[PDB]
């Protein structure tokens, strides 16, 4: 909830670029395989979080 | 409202 | 018919819900409320009407006038012989903190501090002086100069 | 039993902040009645 | 002191 | 206090344009008001002698 | 009967 | 009446 | 001596008039001729307590 | 100091 | 009864 | 809020 | 120093 | 009671 | 009233 | 750990306007005598 | 000697008036005739410490 | 027990207009003759 | 509200 | 337990009435002579 | 904020 | 150098 | 207490 | 009061 | 940020 | 590791306005006496 810029208690005068999207200034991330690559499916085993 | 009105 | 009685006691409660004890309660509460709002922090400035001798030779510090926020301080301009000096004109620094009035002919400059302690200065050129008069105005002091009889060094148009 | 003390803490906690909001609505109102300065009025006679 | 309009006999 | 500049000036513009139309209308109607008052005012009584 | 102080003071039963 | 008035009076002046 | 009375009193300064018609404004700590030095300026009650024990109040004809 | 209109007998 | 201090000081029970 | 008022 | 409207008995 | 410096200094319990 | 006020006054004076 | 950021926001909004009261300079005036 | 009283004081400068009618301005460190040099200027209480232990206060009849 | 609130409501609508009549103050009018 | 009214 | 808060609302709305009457102070009027 | 004010 | 407004006993 | 250099220098505990 | 002022003053003058 | 200020 | 880029962005917002003020020069004035 603190992540959402729309829910920023402060005025939105800071970084209007660094924000990940209009709903979150930082992404939570995506699970990754044990190789540092994007794990788009479960059958390709995902262990880390990139 | 009395009786000597 | 006690129906009527209980209706009426109930709404001598409702319509006017402060029994007259409570209304003077609130009156006194508000009395103390804005008496507290009327209270001043610490001892207020002592109201003094002073007189000072203006020295215009180099090295002299300017006359200093004690003011207070929202109070009139009147400066009267006097020559060495004690006769009035009509003002040519004045220029005050930072009039967002000070408010100055003067009828354009007289020799009385009435000044109020529109701010608590923000001080400044004010130049005033007179009828007879080529060199004007400096005064540093400081508000929020332990004294309030209701009037300052400043005694200019020269001799004016009234002798 | 630490839970019931926790929600007891929860129950008698909201009072400080609603009282707090009330005192701010009072105090800012005050301080602006303070920041004013009424310009003094010169009345030149006839 | 007496409001006799409310007269109950 | 939870405001930004863009709809601030947009709203200021809407109000200000409203009063602009209002005052322009007022002027246009007031020309008619003035000439009608003039034509009637040529016809109203006037006292000339300084003594009543 | 009701007084001016606001308190009610009433006679019980009296005829004439 | 007066008794309650002066009683509350001295109660107020005694308990400041 | 000269017995003063209060014409007015506020938190802080207070204005007093003597039997000679003289006017004086005082603060929390200040010397008064004869009365000594004020310890306390009770504004709401309209009293002032000074060093040598006297309590100055509003004049009976003025209050 | 007394406000008797807040009177209680 | 209520004073000018704001604190309530009341008489208890009396009659006249 | 005093009692000597 | 003392504002006794800030007074408590 | 509260002073001018902003720090709160009060007496404990007194009466007259 | 007065004695509580003077006690608070001396408490504030002694505690800087 | 949120208290630090909420309070930083409150007096950053404060400090901005303190600076703004500091940056202002109100020009003197000339009143010229009859 | 010559007696000075702080005419008005702010954080930093303090303008002084003497018994001779002289006026002066003093900072955190400044020489004073007779008093020595100022050690401190407290504007809140209208007081100035100078080196000689002498304490400069607002004059009694103006504070 | 509903009679309680219904009688209070009706004599409320009365007492309010009676007090409103009581606050009414119609100012004096001064008449000047020829 | 007193009885000596 | 609800009675205290409901009567709270009623004589708060009444107390505001009273205080705003108290804050009212009307300017004086002058009538000169002929 | 001192105690000799 | 001293700002006693930022003072503390 | 704070200086004009911007760096904060304060005393520890001193009463008068 | 003053003692904290002297202490902080000499501390700021000693630690530059 | 000097100390002889 | 996001701290460096975040604070540098604050630095761009500051430093750009600084250099823009320092680019500013205003034209002198000439007041011809009566």
């Amino acid at each position: 909830v603190n992540n959402d810029p729309a829910f920023s208690t402060t005025t939105s005068t800071g970084n209007s670029k660094n924000d990940f999207s209009a709903i979150a200034k930082q992404q939570f991330g995506v699970p990754y395989k044990s190789s540092g690559e994007v794990c788009t499916e479960y059958q390709q085993v995902c262990q880390t979080w990139g | 409202p009395f009786g000597a009105d | 018919e006690v129906i009527d009685k209980k209706a009426f006691k109930d709404m001598t409660r409702n319509l006017y819900p402060l029994n007259p004890e409570q209304v003077v309660k609130l009156k006194q509460i508000y009395e103390t409320s804005e008496y507290a709002k009327a209270a001043t922090p610490g001892t207020p400035p002592k109201p003094t009407a002073t007189s000072q001798f203006v020295n215009l030779s180099p090295g002299s510090t300017p006359p200093v006038i004690r003011l207070s926020q929202g109070f009139v301080s009147s400066l009267v301009f006097l020559d060495s012989t004690g006769a009035p000096w009509p003002i040519a004109a004045y220029d005050l620094g930072d009039p967002s903190s000070f408010n100055i009035q003067w009828d354009k002919t007289s020799n009385t400059l009435m000044i109020q501090a529109t701010k608590l302690y923000n001080y400044g200065n004010l130049a005033v050129r007179l009828r007879g002086l080529n060199t004007p008069v400096m005064l540093t105005l400081i508000p929020g002091q332990k004294a309030v100069d209701y009037r300052v009889d400043l005694r200019v060094q020269g001799y004016g148009p009234n002798a | 039993q630490k839970q019931n003390e926790q929600l007891a803490e929860q129950k008698y906690q909201q009072e400080i902040q609603q009282r707090t909001s009330d005192m701010l609505t009072a105090a800012t109102q005050l301080v602006q009645d303070w920041k004013q300065v009424e310009t003094q009025v010169y009345t030149e006679g006839t | 002191c007496v409001s006799m309009i409310g007269g109950s006999r | 206090a939870g405001y930004n500049e863009v709809q601030q000036k947009q709203a200021a513009a809407t109000l200000s344009s409203y009063f602009n139309n209002l005052r322009v209308y007022a002027a246009q109607t007031s020309v008619g008001v003035s000439n009608l008052y003039y034509i009637l005012s040529k016809r109203l009584p006037q006292n000339m002698s300084a003594d009543q | 009967r009701v007084s001016i102080g606001g308190t009610v003071y009433t006679a019980k039963k009296y005829d004439d | 009446c007066t008794d309650a008035a002066l009683a509350a009076l001295e109660y107020h002046k005694s308990n400041a | 001596r000269i017995i003063y009375y209060i014409q007015a009193v506020i938190p802080g300064r207070a204005w007093l008039i003597g039997s000679n018609g003289s006017t004086l404004t005082v603060r929390e700590g200040s010397k008064i001729p004869g009365y000594g030095m004020v310890k306390l300026i009770d504004s709401l009650q309209g009293r002032i307590l000074t060093s040598s024990g006297q309590v100055i109040k509003f004049s009976q004809e003025d209050s």
